């Protein structure tokens, strides 16, 4: 279920210069492009080896788009400041996520386009790719303008067309990394915390993509509410790490098993603490 | 919409001229194009928004300035005959699908080596043929505007206090009186056809009116003939039994 | 509208005394985007520390990865220093090889 | 590739 | 060229349909094609747009046959009216900037249905203000074409369609004039192929 996503950030900074526009693109959990208008001569830069297979026109054209976006989001920030009757002295941020989910037939499974203002939902393209959900009265102004401008029709064409076509292209150009799931390396540790309790921590290291399920079971019963589960974290080499811990009564450790589900595993793993 | 001034302009080789454009549609993207006769439009400069002009993207012989959100200017710094063209300004919205460009009415600009080449039209109205009236019970008046340069004219027919369009046909483009020449003067013909009974009433008043665009009061003129300034040249006819 | 950052201090590879590795500090779940992060070696600011690009999660909160090359010992103690508009005093998280 | 052109909010 | 309109001129009777071809070249992954018509006043009128990621465009009497692989984007105008006579331009707008590249255009002439042809050449009355003699070729069927004169002192204009709206009457005409004493309407249009039944009054 591959996907392509772009994440846009535009932040106003009155007095400290023009609004800053940042764009990053992802195929699944792999970042492949970056644009930051804060550079002296801003350019789109590669963030994955396979995107460097594109020719010079690709980079020039992406830079043109993102440079234009820098100017367009400056106007959008002014518009929203007017919608909310906000002062010209405060700093505000627009965030946006959009992209396509690839179905098994090589065509669009689901399209996405969501925006936020100051960290709160603002407007979103509905699943039919033909209508919008506005969060508040201000976003209903954007909705009316985008209904008349037919923005949903533009987005639907992109999501069903170029987004799918170029995601399939990237998946091919980098299939030796993008289409190779890396299974986690796994082990279980044991730490006493009292005379009668101990910590069982189940580790998953070096896996890709980030999607994974680590669960503890006691006599085959899920221990979700009792499990400390840290956020999946990046290793720095495009792989990820995660662990799950449970505090158990001393002497029950054999009743506890760790279950690891990941795309790179031939079969789901069942792990125990082995003294 | 998109407005442009001036609508017509004649220049001597080496003169400067600034063309003005404005759009009231809240657009950001604006354009200057030029159209040589018989050709399509060709881009001169694209202004995505207010800001400093990239002189490296401005073709030689032109200056452009985005004055504000609405106003966009194009200057010929030293007019050359090859810059004879119809200059179009355009604007568009960005985003969505309705991104087609709105064009201004254009500036029809002719550059000539000597303003002694500029002549207003002679305008004459020719009354209907008696043979046409008896054969068809209709009456066709013909208006001829001849000997004008540049080809910057607007012809209209006026009947009993109104500009009319029914029964009217004007040539879509002028003809060169001497096609083998480059500074040739131009001709234009137009017809107005009415019923015999309408033509036969002497109370009916027909007028062929040709707005010509030429020199202004700021231009110098040393020739002995009248200064060929922008002016209306007209000819009239009244019905007769 | 403010969200305080989470912090994780860890290594790219399992820690071994004397073997080269990477020291990671992962800040996430914070808002707004302005944040200050410094890596510490026994309290001293580790010089020349890189960081990943700025992105955000599905809940619009931001996250960044700060990393540097280092070499663990049996005595060296590392930590991460983070300051944010939601923190009165900057919070310090010491590195635990089992976390 | 990104969306080729952006609308103002 | 980057945009090619291979038809220089097209004629089609009223109430019928016409297809205007356009070929383009581009390496952009995203673009639009636009069709405009231009009036003799030089006014540009937008007709229809075709996005590279969109299905075949249709807008009223205008439709686009978008063959993306062949980069062909022909415009079809159905139920033609006399008002459709104009010069039609195909324009390519690439990427974000939309710096339009225009074809050379195609002049479309919609011919009226002359119900009761009465081809004739009439001499109009001389103007006391002018030295020119004027002849009018009129009421011929739309199958007749008007050629320029072989005499340098005789000027001839192309055929023109007028519509007497209150009488539901359309007629073609062309004008010929000269100030020479050897000029006569009996020979004004000798260089054209005029109908054999053309009326020359006494």
């Amino acid at each position: 279920s591959h996907s392509m996503r772009y994440f846009y950030t535009a932040m106003s900074r009155p007095g400290r210069g023009e609004p800053r526009f940042i764009a990053v693109g992802y195929v699944d959990d792999t970042q492949f492009v970056r644009f930051d208008s804060d550079a002296a001569s801003p350019r789109t830069e590669p963030r994955a080896p396979w995107i460097e297979q594109e020719g010079p026109e690709y980079w020039d054209r992406n830079t043109q788009i993102f440079k234009t976006n820098t100017q367009t989001y400056r106007e959008s920030l002014r518009n929203l400041r007017g919608y909310y009757n906000q002062s010209e002295a405060g700093s505000h941020i627009i965030q946006r996520m959009y992209g396509c989910d690839l179905g098994p037939d090589g065509r669009l499974l689901r399209g996405h386009d969501q925006s936020a203002y100051d960290g709160k939902d603002y407007i979103a393209l509905n699943e039919d790719l033909s209508s919008w959900t506005a969060a508040d009265t201000a976003a209903q102004i954007t909705q009316r303008k985008w209904e008349a401008a037919r923005v949903a029709e533009q987005l639907r064409a992109y999501l069903e067309g170029l987004c799918v076509e170029w995601l399939r292209r990237y998946l091919e150009n980098g299939k030796e990394t993008l289409q190779r799931a890396d299974p986690p390396k796994t082990h279980v540790t044991h730490h006493p915390v009292s005379d009668h309790e101990a910590t069982l921590r189940c580790w998953a290291l070096g896996f890709y993509p980030a999607e994974i399920t680590l669960t503890w079971q006691r006599d085959g019963e899920d221990q979700t509410q009792d499990t400390e589960l840290v956020e999946t974290r990046p290793a720095g080499d495009r792989t990820f790490q995660k662990w799950a811990a449970v505090v158990v009564p001393s002497g029950e450790e054999q009743r506890y098993t760790c279950h690891v589900q990941h795309e790179g595993l031939p079969k789901p793993l069942t792990l125990r603490w082995e003294p | 919409g998109v407005t442009q001034t001036p609508k017509f302009q004649v220049l001597k080789t080496g003169q400067s001229m600034t063309l003005q454009c404005a759009q009231d549609m809240n657009h950001n993207s604006m354009y200057w194009y030029r159209q040589d006769p018989g050709m399509g439009l060709r881009l001169i400069y694209y202004s995505a928004s207010e800001g400093t002009t990239d002189k490296g993207e401005v073709p030689n012989g032109y200056n452009v300035s985005r004055l504000n959100k609405r106003e966009f200017s194009l200057r010929l710094e030293s007019a050359a005959p090859s810059q004879t063209s119809v200059y179009f300004c355009a604007s568009r919205t960005r985003g969505g699908t309705l991104i087609e460009q709105y064009f201004g009415p254009g500036t029809r600009l002719t550059v000539t080596e000597d303003l002694k080449n500029v002549f207003p039209p002679e305008v004459a109205v020719f009354e209907p043929s008696e043979a046409e009236i008896s054969h068809t019970q209709k009456a066709t008046l013909v208006c001829l505007a001849t000997g004008f340069y540049p080809d910057h004219v607007e012809l209209s027919w006026w009947v009993n206090g109104k500009e009319v369009h029914s029964g009217v046909c004007t040539d879509p483009q002028p003809l060169k009186e001497q096609p083998a020449l480059n500074d040739s003067r131009y001709c234009l013909s137009s017809r107005l056809r009415v019923s015999a009974t309408f033509w036969q009433n002497p109370r009916n008043h027909f007028r062929c009116q040709v707005q010509f665009y030429g020199l202004s009061e700021n231009d110098e003129w040393t020739q002995d003939r009248a200064k060929p300034v922008t002016q209306i040249v007209s000819a009239e006819a009244w019905g007769r039994a | 509208i403010q969200r305080t950052p989470k912090i994780q201090v860890y290594s790219r590879h399992p820690a071994e005394n004397g073997k080269s590795n990477f020291l990671n500090c992962y800040v996430s779940g914070f808002h707004p985007s302005d944040i200050e992060v410094d890596l510490l070696k026994n309290g001293e600011r580790i010089e020349k520390v890189e960081h990943s690009d700025l992105s955000f999660s599905k809940d619009w909160s931001f996250y960044l990865l700060y990393y540097t090359e280092f070499t663990p010992t049996e005595k060296d103690e590392y930590a991460c220093r983070v300051n944010h508009v939601t923190l009165s005093q900057p919070k310090i998280v010491k590195w635990d090889r089992d976390m | 590739i990104p969306l080729t052109e952006e609308a103002e909010l | 060229q980057k945009v090619t309109q291979a038809q220089s001129s097209v004629s089609m009777p009223v109430r019928k349909a016409v297809t205007l071809n356009c070929l383009y070249e581009t390496s952009w992954w995203s673009y639009y094609i636009f069709w405009y018509k231009q009036l003799p006043s030089k006014e540009m009128i937008f007709l229809i747009r075709q996005g590279s990621d969109e299905q075949n465009a249709k807008s009223g009497r205008y439709s686009v046959n978008f063959k993306k692989a062949a980069k062909s984007v022909a415009l079809t105008i159905s139920a033609l009216q006399l008002e459709d006579s104009a010069k039609y331009f195909c324009a390519l707008g690439e990427g974000g900037a939309q710096k339009l590249v225009f074809g050379q255009g195609t002049r479309l002439t919609i011919n009226p249905n002359i119900q009761n042809p009465d081809p004739a050449v009439y001499q109009l009355r001389d103007s006391k203000s002018s030295d020119k003699s004027v002849c009018l070729f009129t009421d011929f069927d739309s199958q007749t074409n008007v050629s320029q004169s072989k005499d340098s002192d005789v000027y001839i204009t192309d055929k023109c369609v007028l519509d007497m709206r209150s009488m539901d009457f359309k007629s073609n005409s062309a004008v010929a004039w000269s100030n020479k004493s050897d000029f006569a309407c009996a020979n004004a249009f000798n260089n054209s192929i005029i109908p054999e039944d053309t009326f020359f009054p006494s």
